[PDB]
DNA sequence: CGGCAGTCGCCGTGTACCTCTCCATGAGCAGCA
DNA sequence: TGCTGCTCATCAAAGCTGACGGCGACTGCCG
RNA sequence: AAGCGGAGAGGUA
């Protein structure tokens, strides 16, 4: 398996960071298998697929609401079960009215998973619409969701095998011209860092 | 320091020829990377 | 103190009614410490004669 | 300007004048430079070998 | 009926998830025995259910003679079916021989059922 | 956004010569008696 | 069935605490 | 025709 030379990674400054424009902490995470990194993403297939994917996500959220309404009606019946002897019988009101707070927790329960799935789908779609090369994705769950739903349209890995791809897919001329442009007409810490 | 590298490499190859799951194999690759980094410059990061 | 960890971790691995003090005491760390101090140290020095 | 030098660096004055005299031919854009005072530990590690 | 499918079903019946633990070479058997003893002594059997070390009988060649020697499938790795609780974590971690739990990033991960199956059928 | 001051890590710290000591272990696994 | 010769492995970690100046990345942090 | 590497301590100008 490919490895990296220690001299060009743990140096001051980190001469491998200046080349890929990454912070040394990110290199420390990626190289020793503690974070994922995407290397390339083709934008055309993503571009002409937005409508279908968002429609499918809307269908998935409708699937959530399908369970939502039934859960709401079941909760209503469960609360009516306790309400059957609430203000009409001789049962002490303490527990028979704290079951109302229990039912507040119950009605929040279904909306909990509902909002969980809503947020899940929203963040997945937003991340898939924001992906750019050299972005770190910790917490595998997100990466699994991305590689299952949007399995194509991007590539990402972990370790020195991905650093190799990042170095290979680097255009010296374009970066050099951009940096020279910045140092030519620029002001602030940007000029110092580009120099 | 050569011996540890050439032992860890052989263990990684044997474990990678058995169709082992991803987690174990990447843990082994991390250990190999640490071994090589300790060969070239010992104590630069972590514990010597 | 280094023998204490061994004696404390040896009692949770075997069967009771067979444990004896002659079975939980390992002498080697103490003699190793003594031999490492009296020789090969910075304050036990070769005499001037 | 058109002197292929990197601003903010230190170059020997002989090469500086040679480069300027070469660039003032077939065109012209002299570079701008200022004298610098350097220690004996920085000038020792900035040699040409 | 495929034996692997039956084993997969019987494992799906068992509670908990499977996890991997890194240990030292030449310690697997003693680590297993000590793990079982510490589990039975601490009454943590409600968390730790099984401890197993896959092994295969490989034909070792001694001077041209083939003899079946048991060699571990995963050198220094053991598998335990359990639930991730703090007490169980501490109990399994502080056992003599255990160095740590192999897993992605920081939180240990659970093996898929197929991977566990592929390392349990009688093959040696 | 825009600076910013304290912090944390790494670099260096005289030359030549003489004499003496010490340098891994613990468990495991055969091989006998 | 128990002394004793032959063999092998680097993942260890509870201990450590009396240097001091120069220089730069940087990083959380405040405005 | 056949070897000689590390660590620690004390001294001399």
């Amino acid at each position: 398996a490919p490895v990296t030379h220690i001299w060009y990674f743990k140096g001051v400054p980190s001469r491998l960071g200046y080349l890929l424009d990454l912070a040394p902490k990110d290199l420390e995470k990626i190289i020793y298998f503690a974070a994922y990194v995407i290397t390339s993403v083709d934008e055309e297939m993503r571009h002409n697929e937005l409508s279908t994917l968002e429609a499918e996500m809307a269908v998935e959220r409708k699937a959530v609401e399908d369970q939502r309404d039934g859960e709401l009606e079941a909760r209503a019946q469960k609360l009516e079960a306790d309400l059957a002897e609430l203000e009409a019988e001789g049962a002490k009101a303490d527990a028979r009215r704290k079951v109302r707070d229990g039912g507040e927790r119950e009605m929040r329960q279904i909306r909990d998973r509902a909002q969980r799935e809503l947020d899940r789908l929203e963040d997945i779609w937003s991340t898939f619409t924001k992906l750019a090369p050299k972005q770190l994705i910790v917490d595998e769950n997100l990466y699994r969701e991305l590689v299952d739903r949007y399995g194509e349209y991007f590539t990402g890995a972990m370790g020195a095998e991905s650093i190799q791809k990042l170095i290979e897919n680097f255009d010296i001329d374009a970066e050099a011209e951009s940096l020279r442009d910045v140092i030519r007409n620029g002001k602030g810490q940007k000029k110092l860092r580009a120099l | 320091l050569y011996r540890r590298v050439i032992n860890r490499n052989n263990r990684l190859k044997r474990l990678i020829d058995l169709g082992a799951p991803e987690i174990i194999v990447n843990n082994e690759k991390r250990m190999l990377q640490e071994s090589v980094d300790a060969l070239f410059d010992n104590g630069r990061r972590g514990r010597p | 103190s280094r023998m204490e960890r061994v004696v404390r971790e040896r009692m949770t691995t075997q069967d009771v009614e067979a444990i004896t003090p002659q079975t939980l005491i390992n002498i080697r760390p103490v003699v190793a410490a003594i031999k490492e101090f009296f020789g090969t140290s910075q304050l036990s020095q070769f005499m001037d004669q | 300007g058109s002197t292929e030098f990197l601003p903010g660096s230190l170059i020997d004055r002989a090469e500086f004048e040679a480069e300027n005299r070469r660039v003032v031919a077939e065109g012209g854009e002299p570079a701008a430079g200022r004298p610098v005072l350097m220690g004996i530990t920085k000038a020792s590690l900035a040699t040409d070998s | 009926v495929d034996p692997a499918a039956a084993l997969k079903a019987e494992l799906r019946s068992k509670p908990g998830d499977w996890y991997v633990v890194h240990s030292y070479a030449g310690y697997e058997n003693k680590v297993k025995a000590n793990l079982e003893t510490r589990v039975q002594n601490l009454d943590v059997g409600d968390y730790i259910f099984q401890v197993e070390v896959p092994t295969e009988e490989v034909t070792e060649i001694k001077n041209g003679q083939r003899k079946q020697v048991n060699r571990k499938v995963l050198p220094g790795y053991i598998l335990v079916r359990m639930d991730l609780t703090d007490d169980s974590w501490a109990a399994v971690r502080n056992t003599p021989g255990v160095t740590g739990f192999v897993g992605a990033t920081s939180r240990p991960s659970a093996l898929a059922l197929d991977d566990v199956v592929k390392f349990l059928l009688p093959r040696g």
